[PDB]
């Protein structure tokens, strides 16, 4: 399905201002 | 949250408040799983040291929402609780073993920029992600610090923290069924959960098909932000069984 | 601190 894609961000390819952080810790 | 920021517009769109009827209070953060079931910590709902058993009809579930105290029309959907299920094996007597619980909502709640599913982890995703050192985000309308509240939904990430630095910190039992998670006092960075949280999301972004993945459940913690101290989540997938058991019925 | 909620929400 759909989940975890978000309307104002994945949806739209835009970021959120933290989230590059999350992926960064994906070591 | 202590030491978090505002969240920006639709930046958690699956984030669910519970809230008490009477008197009108927050009881819990949640999060939405599908458009009828919602997820959340067990003790929100049945904690017998705080005399805490609250049934259906207690509660509302508020769905896309970002200031805490407003009534936000034309973005908040209400929806009323058709059944409550709490884990069998939940251990409220000593270490919240099992903390979680779903509630399935009377009618859907209809998808919008706000409101929004997250996904739940497979072993491979729980796998992948849950590692020492990668970071999860937490989010909840909980208190700004251990001893005010916000006024807008609050987020914080927070780095998983190894097993053994995890059981290091407290007295209490660890079990398989949580993890821990936060700064340690050398890393300078801050940042937790706080009560008014629990039952809230812990999310990670896959970097592999870039959705977002609810690893953990707000649970417990020995105050908040302390130093050498770090937030208790339950593992979501280490659970996954009993909640597609409750789902499938 | 709480605003009201629409009455149809019991
Ligand atoms: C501030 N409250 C406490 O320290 C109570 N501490 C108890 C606790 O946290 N409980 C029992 C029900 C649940 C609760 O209050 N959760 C709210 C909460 C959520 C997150 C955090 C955190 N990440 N810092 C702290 C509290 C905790 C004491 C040790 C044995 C397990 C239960
Ligand atoms: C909680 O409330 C219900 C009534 O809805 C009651 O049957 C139950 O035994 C109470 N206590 C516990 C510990 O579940
Ligand atoms: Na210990
Ligand atoms: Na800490």
């Amino acid at each position: 399905a759909d989940c975890g894609l978000r309307p104002l961000f994945e949806k739209k390819s835009l970021e959120d201002k933290t989230e590059r952080e999350l992926l960064e810790s994906y070591i | 949250i202590v030491e978090g920021s505002d969240a920006e517009i639709g930046m958690s769109p699956w984030q669910v408040m519970l809230f008490r009827k009477s008197p009108q209070e927050l009881l819990c953060g949640a999060s939405l799983i599908s458009d009828r079931w919602v997820l959340t910590a067990a003790h929100c709902l049945l904690y017998p040291p705080w005399d805490k058993n609250f049934t259906e009809n207690d509660l509302l579930v508020r769905i896309g929402k970002h200031s805490r105290t407003r009534y936000e029309r034309n973005i908040e959907k209400i929806s009323m609780l058709e059944k409550i299920y709490i884990h069998p094996r939940y251990n409220w007597r000593e270490n919240l073993d099992r903390d979680i619980a779903l509630m399935k909502l009377k009618k859907p709640v209809a998808f919008s920029d706000y409101i929004h599913p997250v996904c739940l982890p497979d072993r491979e995703t729980a796998a992948s992600l849950l590692q020492a050192g990668y970071k999860g985000r937490v989010t909840g309308w909980g208190n700004l610090k251990e001893t005010g509240q916000p006024s807008v939904l609050q987020v914080v990430n927070l780095p998983i923290v190894e097993r053994p630095v995890c059981k290091d910190s407290t007295r209490i039992r660890i079990t398989d069924n949580m993890f821990c998670a936060g700064y340690k006092p050398d890393e300078g960075k801050r940042g937790d959960a706080c009560e008014g949280d629990s039952g809230g999301p812990f999310v990670m972004k896959s970097p592999f098909n870039n959705r977002w993945y609810q690893m953990g459940i707000v649970s417990w913690g020995e105050g908040c932000d302390r130093d050498g101290k770090y937030g208790f989540y339950t593992h979501v997938f280490r659970l996954k069984k009993w909640i597609q058991k409750v789902i499938d019925q | 601190d709480f605003e009201e909620i629409p009455e149809e929400y019991l």
